[PDB]
């Protein structure tokens, strides 16, 4: 059969593994829930490259008016998880 | 998809777009990983180069050289996600979703099988009935006498309530619905 | 021939003293054993026609004819009990009664063997089918569109009667046989010219010609569901039958007098396949296509040839079956959503796939597949129009190339895609409806097996 | 009043299959209904397709093809048996015609 | 118990007498066309010794 | 895991299929053994001269039993 059904801990899981990728992230300080502008200090550049990265990762493109608004991992992860139905 | 558009788009929205599209046509021309990362650095510094710019209307013919400069470059054949409006599997799945609706058509020995989901679906209607009237009331306090002017709806904001029109948003069919 | 005339007269008494729940019952069961029992006319002896007595006659023309009508009877009587079911008891065998008289009128028509009564009768079925459309039409233009079809066949048919009469006076008799027998040339005169109009113009106009069918799409389109399938299944052929049996007398004046109509019909059908490709009524595109499929039924008629009258015979056949089965189909989804707009309700493969299945075998019908009767009728009339002039096969093949696109686009544009979300009261398809489906279609392809039943006395 | 007519409102048409779940689409009341399709399906399915449709296809041989075969079968045998032609371009004899004596 | 069905039920022979009724006329219709009934120069024959007519 | 699948009713559809197929079996299938039997036991006449002074019958012109009945 296809791929196993997708679960939020794994959405949640690679959405932290493509930030701590990330050098302008210190590993130790980014949190599901920190701020991207806010807490970690970046600019709507670095956003863009960060959906971005986050299409590369799922293999699916998040359209720019909601991408404006996923300014932290959690908010990521909730889109994602709704996007492909997932709700465990 | 989800979010209500404005009525326009800032300067700065146009400006990220304008980046996202250059990088993802640079990122078709370029097919390898690593020579797509040292253009789009270069890419990422070109942009900033004028990142501080105070005088909008030179900023805004910045903008209108970028975009002739991205038309006049762009890649023909850009890649595109298959589930994305100009993939290969963009609407494959659209025969397969089927209107909740329909259930209610369905012969009492269809309904013989499957008793539980139906016994839920009756509660889930119970639910809908005895909160529509409360949505309507709520969409017609928070809204100006002149309409909407947005297609922004509000949330829930007693202790039983739902949010109003939310019907037909939370049952989607499905993605892969079979 | 009274074996067939009398049970449709007794159908009248009998549904009149039928009971308030029982009309449909008894109607359908008898007028399905009248079909079988005019189903026996299709024994032909070849050499002449089967001529029972001095008024009635049959033919290897009329005889598919009439069982096309009997079995036509019993697909519409089903068709209209589910928008009747609201009417009173007095109207609904009111209904019926116009059904049985039309049915009466059309089988008493194609057995005549004198030309003035069958004018009387080929005028006689106007006033039935002008009842049922003004009377238990939808919309308010159906007075317009009943108007329309009356003054469109009067205006045609008058010059028809004088004509007739004056060649009963000069001759001596209208009597089919004498007529043939006794054939003479018509010469070259102005009179000659203007009795050949007259002659012709009314089967022109019952065709319809292009340029003179403007009334169709109203009639068709306004009519309820009977109406429209008993108008593109048998009485647009009356024009066809009339043209075949007129024609003897008319050579060799035919030869040149043809030439305008033949421009028309060739120009014409193109002009209405075009038509149907930009269409926002879904009734409307299928009286288009019946409009050039008869445009090529009269360049068929005119060439005279006999393969002609064959493919003539074979299309007038499978187009009433095709134009009927897809005017219900375009019924069943107009009771569900109640409006004609083709755009309003989509992807309904979704949600009824064995109507879709009759939406794609009716569609390829239509487009004349291999190996349907469609197709040798449009076959044989390409290669006689292919004799009578090769350069005719240009148009045949824009027009086939047209044909087969807008029945693909009506197909696609119902079925495909994805269904209406806030269209939710389409209920699931009727024992009723798919019923009337298979009975509008296996004949069809049971045709294919036998086609010299229905290609006519030129075989 | 601001309304110009006494009028009934326009009802909302009604579902067979809500007062009967299996209702054939024929009729309100379900006896009639089942009946009605029985009686459809009998006489148009049973009856008049399949056992006309064997009457058809077995109908005598009125239109004279194999008597014609045979026939023309008879004369290519005399015909070729004997050095004749197959055919005469004349369908009629010649002795039999009394064309006009003088053709100028 | 037949006297009620057949009160609701009798219009069902009104279709088939028609039907004998249409054969019936069409016989005797075909009575009155036998002047030509064994003279046709393709048909006319010589009558078996119990036949009175070629056709009826 | 399992999930419901959403579709239309496709009940009345195989309904009426089973109907529409119940109604022409029934009637064709003894049709179908009828003319097995009359093929196999009274098979098509065969071509012979017409005797002596003798007139044949209409139907006896016809080689196909069912086509003489
Ligand atoms: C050629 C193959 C030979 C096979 C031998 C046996 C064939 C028996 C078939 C009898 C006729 C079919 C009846 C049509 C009504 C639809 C029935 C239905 O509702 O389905 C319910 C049934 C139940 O399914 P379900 O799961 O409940 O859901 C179905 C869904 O609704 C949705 O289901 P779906 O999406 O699958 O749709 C159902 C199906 C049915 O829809 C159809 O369109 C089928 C009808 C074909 C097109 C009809 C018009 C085109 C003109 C052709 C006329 C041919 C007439 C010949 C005499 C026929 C005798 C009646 O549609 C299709 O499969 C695709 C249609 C494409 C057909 C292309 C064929 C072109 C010409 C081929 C050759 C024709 C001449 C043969 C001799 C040539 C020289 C040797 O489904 C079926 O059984 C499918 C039907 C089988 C397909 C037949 C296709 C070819 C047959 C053509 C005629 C047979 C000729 C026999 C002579 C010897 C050869
Ligand atoms: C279904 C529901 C869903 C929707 C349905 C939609 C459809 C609605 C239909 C509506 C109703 C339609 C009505 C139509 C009526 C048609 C009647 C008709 O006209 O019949 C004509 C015809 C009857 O001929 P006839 O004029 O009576 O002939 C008289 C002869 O003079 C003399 O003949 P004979 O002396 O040779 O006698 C032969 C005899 C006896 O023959 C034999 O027994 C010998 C056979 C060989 C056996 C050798 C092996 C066995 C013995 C040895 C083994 C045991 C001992 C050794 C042990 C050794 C151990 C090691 O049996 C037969 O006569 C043949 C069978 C006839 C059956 C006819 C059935 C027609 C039914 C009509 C209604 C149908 C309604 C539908 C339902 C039908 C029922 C399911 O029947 C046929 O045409 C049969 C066709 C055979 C075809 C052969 C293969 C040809 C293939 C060519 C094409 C190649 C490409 C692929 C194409 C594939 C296509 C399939
Ligand atoms: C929208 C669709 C409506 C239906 C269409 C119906 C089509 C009707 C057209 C009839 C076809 C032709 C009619 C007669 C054939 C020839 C006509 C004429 O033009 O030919 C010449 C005739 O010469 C002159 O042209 C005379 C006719 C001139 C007067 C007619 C007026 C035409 C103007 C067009 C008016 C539109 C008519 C349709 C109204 C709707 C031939 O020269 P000649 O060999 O010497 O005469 C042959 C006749 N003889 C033997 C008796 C001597
Ligand atoms: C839904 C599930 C589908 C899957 C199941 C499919 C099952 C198989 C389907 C495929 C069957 C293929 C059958 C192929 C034909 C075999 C039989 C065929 O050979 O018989 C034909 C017989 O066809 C019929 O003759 C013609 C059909 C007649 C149609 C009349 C319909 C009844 C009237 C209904 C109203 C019509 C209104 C319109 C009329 C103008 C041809 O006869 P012919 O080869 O010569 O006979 C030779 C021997 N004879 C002459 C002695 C008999
Ligand atoms: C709804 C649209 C349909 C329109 C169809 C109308 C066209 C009908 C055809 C013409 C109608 C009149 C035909 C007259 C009946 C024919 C009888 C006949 O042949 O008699 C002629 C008489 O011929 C005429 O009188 C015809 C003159 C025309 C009278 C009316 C003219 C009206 C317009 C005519 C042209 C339009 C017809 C075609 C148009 C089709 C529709 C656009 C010769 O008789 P005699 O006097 O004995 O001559 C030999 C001995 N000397
Ligand atoms: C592969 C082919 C593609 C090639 C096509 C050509 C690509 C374009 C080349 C050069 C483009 C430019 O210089 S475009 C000129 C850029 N200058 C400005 O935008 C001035 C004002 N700046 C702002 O308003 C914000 O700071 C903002 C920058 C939006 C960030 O916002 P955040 O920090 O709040 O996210």
């Amino acid at each position: 059969s296809d791929a196993p059904p997708l679960t939020l801990e794994a959405i949640k899981d690679r959405v932290l593994y493509v930030l701590k990728l990330y050098d302008k992230i210190d590993p130790e300080k980014l949190s599901v829930n920190s701020h991207f502008m806010k807490d970690l200090g970046l600019d709507s550049l670095d956003q863009v490259e960060i959906i971005m990265a986050m299409e590369d990762e799922f293999g699916f493109e998040i359209p720019d008016i909601d991408a404006e608004k996923l300014m932290c991992p959690q908010e990521i992860v909730d889109y994602i998880a709704d996007k492909k139905d997932v709700y465990e | 998809a989800f979010s209500a558009p404005a009525a326009y788009l800032t300067h700065q929205q146009k400006v990220l777009r304008l980046y996202k599209r250059a990088l993802r046509h640079l990122e078709s021309w370029c097919v390898h990983r690593d020579k797509y990362r040292y253009f789009a650095c270069l890419m990422r510094a070109r942009f900033d180069e004028h990142k501080n710019e105070k005088d909008m209307v030179k900023a805004t013919q910045l903008l209108r050289q970028a975009e002739e400069e991205f038309w006049y470059g762009q890649h023909p054949q850009p890649y595109i996600f298959p589930e994305s409006p100009g993939g290969t599997s963009y609407e494959r799945y659209e025969c397969y979703k089927v209107p909740e609706w329909c259930l209610d058509d369905w012969h009492p020995s269809e309904k013989a099988m499957y008793p539980d989901y139906f016994a839920k679906r009756e509660q889930w209607k119970r639910l809908r009935r005895e909160s529509w009237e409360r949505e309507v009331k709520q969409l017609q306090e928070e809204t100006p006498p002149g309409g909407p002017r947005t297609e922004a709806l509000p949330p829930a904001r007693k202790e039983g309530d739902l949010p109003p029109l939310w019907w037909h948003i939370v049952t989607r069919p499905r993605e892969r619905p079979m | 021939m009274l074996k067939i005339i009398i049970p449709t007269t007794m159908l009248l008494p009998m549904t009149w003293m039928s009971k308030h729940n029982m009309i449909w019952i008894n109607a359908t069961v008898h007028s399905l054993l009248i079909s079988l029992i005019s189903l026996s006319l299709l024994n032909q002896l070849g050499e002449n026609s089967l001529n029972f007595s001095l008024t009635f006659f049959s033919d290897s023309l009329s005889a598919p004819l009439l069982v096309l009508t009997t079995w036509l009877l019993p697909l519409m009587l089903m068709a209209s009990q589910s928008h009747l079911s609201k009417e009173t008891t007095t109207r609904k065998k009111l209904y019926i009664t116009m059904l049985i008289l039309l049915q009466l009128f059309l089988i008493m028509t194609f057995t005549a063997t004198e030309l003035i009564l069958f004018y009387i009768l080929f005028e006689a079925t106007l006033v039935p089918t002008l009842i049922i459309i003004t009377r238990w039409g939808n919309q308010t233009e159906r007075l317009n569109a009943g108007l329309y079809f009356l003054f469109y066949t009067l205006a045609g048919s008058l010059p028809l009667l004088v004509a007739l009469v004056y060649i009963q006076n000069t001759t001596g008799s209208l009597n089919f046989l004498i007529i043939h027998y006794w054939s003479h040339p018509l010469s070259n005169s102005w009179s000659n010219i203007f009795m050949w109009l007259a002659c012709i113009m009314a089967f022109m106009v019952k065709m319809p010609l292009y340029g003179l069918h403007l009334w169709l799409p109203k009639a068709h389109v306004e009519a309820p569901i009977a109406g429209s399938m008993v108008l593109a299944a048998v009485l647009l052929k009356l024009g066809g039958y009339g043209m075949m049996r007129i024609t003897t007398i008319l050579n060799p004046l035919t030869n040149y007098m043809a030439y305008p109509f033949l421009m028309l019909s060739m120009w014409g059908m193109i002009m209405t396949s075009s038509i149907c490709l930009r269409q926002t009524d879904l009734k409307s595109l299928i009286a288009y296509s019946s409009v050039s499929h008869m445009a090529l039924v009269i360049v068929a008629i005119m060439i005279q040839t006999p393969w002609s009258f064959m493919g003539a015979t074979a299309l007038m056949i499978a187009h009433g079956l095709t134009s009927s089965m897809l005017f219900c189909l375009a019924n069943t989804n107009y009771e569900r959503v109640h409006s004609r707009t083709m755009i309003l309700a989509r992807g309904l493969q979704t949600l009824l796939p064995l109507m879709a299945t009759w939406w794609l075998v009716a569609s390829l019908t239509n487009l004349a597949l291999p190996p349907s009767i469609n197709l040798i009728g449009e076959l044989f009339i390409i290669t006689a129009s292919f004799s009578w002039s090769n350069i005719t096969i240009i148009l045949m093949g824009m027009n086939m190339m047209i044909t087969a696109l807008y029945s693909l686009y009506m197909l696609i544009t119902t079925q495909r895609g994805k269904y209406t979300h806030h269209i939710n009261n389409i209920k699931p398809s009727f024992t009723r409806e798919n019923a009337l489906m298979a009975l509008h279609i296996l004949p069809l392809l049971l045709l294919t097996l036998n086609p010299k039943m229905i290609l006519g006395p030129l075989y | 009043p601001t309304i110009r007519l006494q009028e009934d409102p326009d009802p909302e048409d009604e579902n067979l299959y809500e007062k009967n779940p299996d209702s054939h689409g024929y009729d309100k009341d379900p006896i009639v209904d089942l009946w009605n399709m029985r009686v459809v399906f009998f006489f148009g399915f049973s009856i008049v397709l399949v056992l006309g449709s064997t009457f058809v296809a077995y109908l005598p041989d009125y239109r004279m093809q194999e008597w014609a075969r045979r026939e023309a079968e008879r004369l290519v045998k005399y015909r070729e048996a004997n050095g004749l032609p197959l055919m005469e371009s004349n369908c009629f004899d010649p002795n039999k015609i009394q064309l006009p004596e003088d053709e100028d | 118990n037949v006297l009620q069905i057949v009160r609701d039920h009798w219009v069902h022979i009104l279709v088939p007498v028609g039907f004998v009724f249409g054969c019936y006329l069409d016989r005797r219709s075909d009575e009155k066309l036998t002047a030509f009934r064994n003279k046709s120069l393709l048909f006319k024959r010589e009558l078996r010794p119990n036949e009175e007519v070629t056709w009826k | 895991k399992r999930l419901f699948i959403i579709k239309p009713s496709g009940f009345y559809d195989r309904r009426f299929l089973k109907l529409m197929r119940f109604y022409i079996l029934l009637t064709g299938i003894p049709v179908a053994i009828g003319i097995t039997l009359v093929n196999v036991f009274i098979g098509e006449a065969e071509l012979a001269d017409i005797p002596e002074g003798y007139v044949p019958e209409h139907w006896e012109y016809f080689k196909h039993p069912i086509s003489r009945w």
